[PDB]
């Protein structure tokens, strides 16, 4: 078995993320991390759109990202810490569009070590030098130079290490380009293990550590260290120099700090509480991040809480010193891993979990009556506020995220032929369930339908500097109706047409020259009422023409070739030359005249000789045959178009072709991709040439900067279209479908999944689909979380206890306290309590995203196994079971019990009733329905269970599992059984003698996360470190049993290892697409999405083998990583070809691509080509 | 008192003489030379400037490590020269 | 001696042990990287944050804060 | 000091300064007198040198050997 591995939908998580002006003008970027993804975003000020410009897999673990500028310079470069034992430098070249890497610097092991450096990187503010540390003793400095050609040069490493120290966070200190200064939150240990009574421990305090560099004589050295109060998370730089004091701030629980060398006194504030908070009264306060906004006058910081309430930190000075901290409260927005603040008045929010914001700062300054808490005002007790709807931020954009995805199921919930996918994704009160389809999302313009056969409809406007169309004219079979927008569009009378027989062509020819051509002839029409008219020559009649606004050529009965011509007098000028051929036309197409030429020279003809000929028009060699090729069936219609020049050919099937434009063709591709004709149409995406290839599904095909893609849309059939423009929407399509007449759009930026969400409570675990109404039934569960009937008592608690206060008694909050609940999904759900749970039941909808039933469980009940099945003995009645743990604790891991709550699920599938509610001893972690009862797993311990009258009834047991049972799963005979740490147990059931025997085992440990089977002796799996792993039975095994290695007396044999990069919790193999075959389908924490699929010939493996081997080399991860020794992570590769290190040959370039492709006797066109036919033939 | 030098490379590259020419610096193998040394400041500073990392002669081309050293990553050490006591 | 610089250049680097090291030692090195381990990689960290309700800074906060006296003090 | 252009240029050859040298000397004898007389020096350590407090990895296997 050998795999290949594709990505379908890359990662959405954000981890860091910079700003700055990364293309060397005056507009600002951002570079965002993903997991092992790069990615440069630009904000569009005018509009407020962030487009994605570049997306590079780096093949690694990004853990630090910096930018920094040299003196004098206007661009930023980019500072990488990986896993790897290297520091690199990129830099973002606009005109090539990708990042170009400046330096490498090797100075260790790679992966995620101790003392390696690589956690922390901070820069000195004017651009001299750098940092690099680990957690542990070691860091080292480099410096960055300039040579006399304004490149950058670095040094050799200067050490600073200092044994028995945890470093926290390291920032770079802005001095006035005096020596470059580093602070350093450090803890030293060594004293802690030393004392066993274990006061040493305690009593040990940070420090805050100032590491200067002397570039006069070159070496680092300690110069202050002092011990804080208490301990701190993440430093911030203050702008020091000739723009502020030089010192830091701490961050710490419950306050922030001001400190700096010198004479200045240290100056604390305490964070601000919210009014009436909810959250358990024992849990402190800290900053998560922050954003600094420098301006020429005067700066301020803005940082966030866990809540997700933003203050605004302004600093009160002197000459030199600080002499007060104030802090304000500025807004509530979704918990951020990093906030940047961008000149022109954005602030860009990357969420931890789900989407992702761009605000507009709507509101500079501060005329605000809201009180500002300052450190000079005295308080024995904390200061309070109260959170409210945002007043100075406005929402302009969202980006989409499927961070974390937690369940998947693919399936054809709906009655469509495509699968879709259901994703329970996002944590707390900002999860839902997402809906994705393969396709566009078709946006609603207008609809009106009228009675009639329409047949076509143009969009040509009155002049061509005109961003205003003319008219729009939809031919019935006895006639035709013509309208202009005058934004009621209906009838009109002064457009020149008129046609009382229907139009074929409708063309702008001039400026205002109108080509109207129509069965009988054409009439060209002036600006001026004037109409000079050619018509048929007595029965011969046109069907087929080419217009173009310098040339018009024309189809008669018999392939009689007619071209005319407009030149710059205005008016008709027809060829001297009438070619006939053996039959009549079916196609042709003349390529939009650039206006860099005079006139278009290429002419596919497609006759129902069923071959294209290619054939030219410019005065010297017009209209004489160059070349001539079959074709495989009837086509319809072709069209030359880009986006360099190409043409396709669509055939009377539901299967296409593509020819690039030339002389010869040099690519091929067909796509079978509908048992009806297709139909070509010219259309405008992204303001650039794109084709609208209609067949049962209507298909657009747009190459984007080598991407090429056919991707369907999300509506059914329709005749005709084009492109169309208007005030109310400068750029759609105007469609028609049977006893309709539509106008539509496309407004999505190229993406492969449109999705639907609907909000859900709490994080959900696991959802079951019901085989007849197809309903979810869904479990969500939280931890540190109220359920509903405690919260309300609660809150009617503290008013209780507010009200008699003891003071006039006179005036009542509690009232005003007790109305309005703060929305959750906006302000955050109260994290209270340590070993408190909160869980639903849930059924829905699927098509809809109504909520048809939901059960409330108790407060300290966690719900973590859902199934619905039948019994035997019962008849066919569905039933629902739920595992529930009770009064669980996690660190140290802690217990009270568990239950199995039993439901009858009636109603065609749509209400539960509680049966009863069996007690366990330890937490039911997997239910599986298995011949006529269930399997249970609690905690250890493997169960049979049918269903009683009052409980349910144990029927087997197997206690030799080893640690505790995460997964069930079983085919017709067997049970295969997932442990926490080890990874597979075989089982298998003697019905007659009531038993379960385990017969077989692994020999290795897999902290298994899911599992999947492929067949009767193969199972796919996964892990919480981000691995997959097949594993099969030997031919050899018995199954009929009644240990080597204080195991099982047979073993399984891996015959696949794959490192994927980011932790799997879904693995389903399924078929994509309608036709296609079979693959496995997987889902990431991160968001991602991708498949393995099997190899079907020796061939395809070993040239994939070898493509992978060469661009190992030739082509190396952008961040000093490995390939083969990332995909090596915990385990050796095992039959995994990389595939997203195969597709980066398309964005190589063309010398590299040569000296790649002549190694494997081969050019790039064909190596794209079998690239992309094993995608097209899995996934989309 | 064949020890290597073990400290913390710098931007140096090491240097191989005519005799050494081909040779890998810690296996002293011959075949397929794939990364490229790198060396401390201390070795390389003054008369030291330029001198093979094996015997200390002068040097006349580059030294590499094999293919097989840097599958096990044994380039992530220190300086590699070669220094007697 | 070069056997001998490697065995006293093994003994250098943090983690490794030898016929004199107790359970104590062992098992408060693979906690210490272990915590190392979490977090570097992105992904276990959001793992275990989903896992107990928690933001991710607080998360990395907790682990640095046991990074300290990880198994409890010394025997004796 | 040597370029062909340096040569052919170092061939053809044939009241507030004073204030400020002034103070400048006032200054450094007040410092000079200050650091002899040692009678008030606090000897604040400045920025301590790690590198050259701290014996390096080969002292520390010279050091090993001796010892065994
Ligand atoms: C155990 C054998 C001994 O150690 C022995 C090599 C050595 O003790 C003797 C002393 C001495 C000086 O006479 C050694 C001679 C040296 C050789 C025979 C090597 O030849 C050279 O140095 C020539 C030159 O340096 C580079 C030639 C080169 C690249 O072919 C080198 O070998 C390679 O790198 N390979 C091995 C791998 N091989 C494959 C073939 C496909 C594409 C190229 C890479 C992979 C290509 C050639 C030399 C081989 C001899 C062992
Ligand atoms: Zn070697
Ligand atoms: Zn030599
Ligand atoms: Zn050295």
């Amino acid at each position: 078995m050998f795999l290949y591995n594709l990505t379908l939908q890359r990662a959405t998580g954000i981890s860091f993320a910079i700003h700055g002006n990364f293309s060397g003008t005056k507009q600002q970027e951002i570079v965002v991390s993903r997991g092992k993804i790069l990615e440069l975003l630009r904000p569009d000020p005018n509009t407020g759109k962030v487009h994605t410009l570049l997306t590079v897999e780096v093949f690694g673990v990004i853990r630090s990202l910096m930018a920094f500028r040299l003196t004098g310079g206007t661009k930023d470069y980019i500072v990488v810490g990986s896993d790897s034992g290297r520091i690199v430098i990129l830099e973002y070249q606009p005109s090539k569009n990708m990042f170009e890497k400046i330096h490498q610097e090797t100075f260790g092991k790679s992966g995620c070590r101790r003392i390696v450096p690589g956690q922390f990187l901070a820069v000195d503010p004017k651009g001299r030098a750098v940092m690099i540390s680990a957690i542990e003793k070691q860091k080292l400095v480099y410096i960055l130079n300039r040579d006399a050609a304004a490149r950058l040069t670095i040094s050799s490493p200067l050490e600073a290490h200092k044994a028995n120290t945890l470093v926290y966070h390291v920032v770079g200190v802005d001095v006035g380009f005096e020596n470059p200064m580093f602070a350093c939150l450090e803890m030293d240990y060594e004293e802690a293990d030393n004392d066993p009574t274990g006061e040493a421990a305690a009593n040990t305090q940070q420090t805050l550590t100032f590491y200067e560099l002397d570039l006069g004589l070159n070496h680092v050295v300690r110069k202050y260290s002092e011990p804080l109060e208490e301990h701190g998370n993440f430093l911030i730089t203050v702008p020091g120099g000739s723009d502020g004091p030089s010192g830091v701030l701490i961050c710490s629980e419950n306050y922030i700090t001001y400190k700096n060398f010198g004479d200045q006194p240290d100056i604390r504030c305490p964070i601000p509480r919210r009014r009436n908070d909810l959250d358990d009264p024992e849990r402190g306060m800290i900053f998560v991040c922050s954003a600094t906004h420098k301006t020429k006058s005067m700066f301020f910081f803005l940082a966030q809480t866990e809540q997700g309430d933003i203050f605004k930190i302004t600093l009160e000075t002197d000459e030199d010193m600080v002499t007060e901290i104030r802090l304000k409260y500025f807004d509530t927005v979704p918990v951020a891993a990093a906030m940047c603040v961008l000149k022109t008045g954005f602030l860009f929010v990357a969420s931890e979990f789900g989407n992702h914001y761009l605000y507009q700062i709507a509101h500079l300054g501060d005329d605000d009556e809201e009180p500002e808490f300052s450190s000079a005002m005295p308080l024995e007790d904390t200061f309070f506020f109260q959170p409210r709807p945002l007043k100075n931020l406005v929402l302009v954009d969202e980006l989409d995220s499927l961070s974390p995805i937690l369940f998947c199921q693919i399936a054809d919930l709906a009655n469509e032929d495509t699968p879709q996918l259901y994703v329970a994704c996002g944590r707390g009160p900002r999860s839902s369930l997402r809906v994705l389809r393969h396709g566009l999302e078709v946006s609603e313009m207008a609809v009106s339908e009228l009675p009639g056969n329409p047949n076509a409809v143009w969009t040509v406007r009155r002049h061509i500097e005109d961003e205003f169309d003319a008219y729009i004219i939809v031919s019935f079979v006895n006639a035709t109706l013509v309208l202009s927008i005058g934004e009621t569009v209906e009838e009109v009378t002064d457009s020149g047409f008129l046609g009382t027989t229907p139009t074929l062509s409708c063309s702008l020819l001039g400026d205002d020259a109108l080509v109207q051509v129509y069965p009988d002839g054409i009439r060209h029409i002036r600006a001026d009422k004037r109409v000079n008219e050619w018509k048929t020559p007595g029965k011969k009649t046109i069907v087929k023409c080419a217009v173009n606004q310098r040339q018009v050529v024309i189809a008669l009965t018999g392939g009689e070739l007619v071209y005319f011509e407009m030149d710059p007098s205005g008016q008709l000028n027809e060829y001297t030359e009438r070619k006939e051929m053996s039959a009549d036309v079916v196609c042709m197409s003349l390529a939009n005249v650039p206006p860099g030429e005079q006139r278009s020279r290429f002419l596919a003809v497609g006759l129902v000789d069923n071959t294209v000929r290619i054939i030219s028009l410019d005065p010297s060699d017009c209209l004489q045959p160059l070349s001539m090729q079959a074709l495989p069936a009837q086509p319809e219609s072709l069209c030359i178009v880009e986006m360099f020049l190409y043409l396709n050919i669509g055939l009377q099937n539901g299967v296409l072709l593509r020819t690039v434009l030339d002389p010869v063709t040099g690519d091929l591709s067909d796509t079978r991709t509908g048992s009806r004709p297709v139909k070509l149409f010219r259309v405008r995406m992204q303001g650039q040439e794109a084709v609208l290839a209609m067949s049962s599904r209507s298909w657009l095909s747009y190459s984007y900067q080598s991407r090429f893609h056919l991707t369907p849309l999300s509506y059914e059939t329709l005749e005709f279209a084009s492109g169309f423009a208007s005030e109310q929407c400068p750029e759609g399509i105007v469609a028609i479908s049977t006893n309709t007449l539509r106008i539509l759009a496309l407004e999505k930026l190229g993406a492969v999944f449109n999705q639907v969400a609907f909000p859900l409570q709490y994080t959900p675990r696991k959802f079951v689909i019901h085989p007849e109404s197809n309903n979810l039934i869904i479990i969500e569960t939280d931890h540190n979380a109220y359920t509903e009937a405690t919260k309300a008592q609660r809150k009617q608690q503290m008013a209780e206890e507010m009200v008699e206060a003891a003071g006039e008694l006179a005036a009542e909050m509690a009232a005003a306290f007790l109305n309005e609940n703060l929305p959750e999904s906006i302000f955050g759900a109260p994290k209270a309590g340590n070993g408190q749970w909160a869980s639903v039941i849930r059924v829905m909808n699927p098509i809809q995203g109504n909520t048809l039933d939901l059960v409330q469980l108790e407060q300290n009940e966690a719900a973590f196994s859902v199934a619905v099945c039948r019994f035997s003995n019962t008849g066919e009645d569905w039933y629902v079971l739920v595992g529930v743990a009770k009064d669980l604790i996690l660190n140290p891991r802690s217990v009270a019990g568990g239950f199995v709550y039993t439901y009858k699920l009636v109603n065609n599938g749509e209400k539960l009733e509680f049966l009863h509610k069996t007690p366990v001893e330890e937490v039911p972690a997997a239910i599986a329905p298995f011949q006529g009862r269930v399997l249970i797993g609690v905690g250890k311990l493997l169960r049979v269970y049918d269903l009683g009258k009052k409980k349910l009834l144990r029927k087997c047991e197997n206690k030799h599992i080893a640690n505790y049972i995460s997964g069930i799963q079983t085919i017709g005979h067997r049970v295969i059984v997932s442990d926490v740490q080890e990874s597979f147990i075989w089982v298998r059931y003697k019905r007659n003698e009531n038993q379960l025997i385990i017969f077989a085992d692994d020999t290795y440990p897999r902290w298994v996360t899911t599992a999947s089977l492929l067949d009767y002796d193969t199972v796919a799996g996964a892990d919480k470190f981000g691995n997959i792993c097949v594993v099969r039975l030997p031919p050899n095994t018995n199954d009929e049993v009644d240990g080597l290695l204080n195991g099982a007396s047979q073993k399984a044999e891996v015959i696949m290892n794959y490192h994927v990069g980011e932790t799997v919790l879904s693995l389903q193999k399924t078929t994509l697409i309608p036709g296609g075959s079979e693959s496995l389908v997987y889902t990431t924490l991160s968001g991602g999405i991708g498949i393995l699929v099997p190899f079907t010939s020796h061939e395809d493996h070993d040239f994939f083998q070898h493509v992978e081997m060469h661009l190992r080399s030739e082509h190396p991860p952008l961040c000093g990583r490995d390939h083969l020794s990332f995909r090596s992570y915990y385990f050796p590769v095992k039959n995994v070809i990389d595939g997203d290190l195969c597709e980066q040959f398309n964005s190589m370039e063309p010398n590299k691509q040569k000296n790649v492709s002549e190694e494997l006797d081969r050019t790039p066109p064909e190596v794209s080509k079998k690239l992309e036919d094993i995608r097209t033939r899995y996934a989309f | 008192d064949l020890i290597f030098c073990r400290k913390q490379a710098g931007v140096a590259i090491g240097r191989l003489c005519e005799k050494c020419d081909g040779k890998c610096v810690i296996c002293d193998s011959y075949v397929r030379p794939c990364t490229l040394v790198r060396i401390c400041d201390e070795c390389n500073y003054g008369s030291y400037q330029g001198r093979c990392v094996i015997c200390g002669g002068p040097g006349v081309s580059d030294a590499y490590y094999c293919k097989e050293c840097t599958i096990q990553e044994k380039d992530r050490d220190g300086c590699p020269k070669i220094v007697n006591l | 001696t070069i056997h001998s610089q490697l065995e006293h250049l093994q003994s250098k680097y943090i983690g490794t042990g030898h016929a004199d090291t107790t359970k104590w030692e062992w098992l408060v090195n693979q906690h210490r990287d272990s915590y190392c381990s979490y977090m570097g990689h992105f992904d276990l960290l959001n793992y275990f944050a989903i896992a107990e309700n928690e933001s991710k800074a607080r998360v990395r906060f907790n682990l640095m804060e046991k990074m300290l006296q990880p198994c409890g003090p010394p025997a004796d | 000091n040597f370029d062909e252009e340096n040569a052919y240029f170092e061939d053809e050859e044939e009241d507030p300064l004073e204030a400020f040298m002034a103070e400048v000397e006032d200054q450094a004898a007040r410092d000079m007198k200050r650091l002899e007389e040692k009678d008030k020096e606090r000897k604040n350590v400045k920025g301590i040198r790690d590198d050259i407090e701290e014996e390096d990895d080969q002292e520390a296997y010279f050091r090993y050997m001796a010892e065994n």
